[PDB]
């Protein structure tokens, strides 16, 4: 599904900004 | 966890804070 | 350096695309 | 890690795959 | 829904490009 | 507002300029 | 200056996310 | 104002919130 | 067309490469 | 139509990254 | 080469917005 | 080309029009 895929891309950007130097793990499983 | 939550409704930044790090 | 900070934003998008379902390791 | 390796010079696609699970 | 949230993100990029130095109004309510 | 207008249908460049100062 | 221009594009994306319903003015 | 402050040095969410409406 | 092939089901990066010059 | 417009914006980014020096043509209609 | 790469990413987005239906020419 | 022209000084959306098909 493309919609979830496009949504994942914005989420990963938002996490990058919120989480700073701590990083994060993006499992879409 | 995260796609179910944050792609069916808008998550606040503080809701996204959970998923660090 | 916002230099690397801006770069890093393009990098995580790139990782998300390359890694697809697998996910990725992001520990700057 | 990845931010100095890939924001210092461009990483190819294969080099990016290094950081997938 | 979320899709309006994702669109509003591309919208602001597009406004930034279109309006240049002028800047733009962004009060979503 | 702007979101209702340009996220329910695609605003052209003329319509976007309405929002510049 | 292009570097300042690309930095503004990321700033507008971040403010969009941070400010939510409130919005922001960006003059730049 | 912001460009001077946030383009020469990294700004957190907290400092960016100062520039909201 | 790429829009038709890739905007409802996801195209892998390997499918996308078919569209490079 | 907006969903197609949004998908196009991400497609162009993915193509740029995958195609690299080769370039690509993107005629959406 | 990094600046060039990050700039190209923004240009392709701007070209998409301005060219719409017509498409565009891209090769760096 | 467009890199030389647009990656050191800002190209306007009107200058970008030239590369449209
Ligand atoms: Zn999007
Ligand atoms: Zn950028």
């Amino acid at each position: 599904f493309v919609n979830q895929h496009l949504c994942g891309s914005h989420l990963v950007e938002a996490l990058y900004l919120v989480c700073g130097e701590r990083g994060f793990y993006f499992t879409p499983k | 966890g995260i796609v179910e939550q944050c792609c069916t409704s808008i998550c606040s930044l503080y809701q996204l804070e959970n998923y660090c790090n």
